[PDB]
């Protein structure tokens, strides 16, 4: 029981850790999407010079 | 008649004493069994927690 209940609580703690990590990653991804805009612009220009002959 | 009662009493006491000696021994086996079981239960509990912590970490992965 006691070990089992402890394990269940540990599983909940792991879920909290995992739930939080995903949220942090999502926030980071949003910032990146906001960030490195020049790549976007220049990145856009990117294909253009090589797409055609 | 005399040789009978004595034998009964001899055999009888050999047997009550023997039975109670066996009780003691068992009292010993059980005593042993209880300790082993307790240790096994603790290890098993340890098993569960450890492995579930592993499962957590894999979930995090």
């Amino acid at each position: 029981l006691e070990v089992e209940a402890k394990l269940a609580e540990g599983r909940k703690k792991i879920e909290v850790e995992l739930q939080e990590a995903l949220g942090s990653l999502e926030q980071q991804k949003e910032d990146t999407i906001k960030s490195l805009d020049s790549q976007i612009s220049a990145l856009s220009d990117d294909i253009v010079k090589k797409v055609l002959p | 008649t005399i040789r009978n009662s004595e034998e009964l009493r001899g055999k009888a006491i050999e047997q009550l004493e023997k039975a109670r000696a066996r009780l003691k021994k068992v009292e010993m086996d059980a005593d042993q069994f209880r300790v082993n079981g307790y240790s096994e239960i603790e290890r098993e509990k340890m098993n569960l927690i450890n492995s579930t912590y592993k499962t957590l970490e894999q979930f995090e992965n």
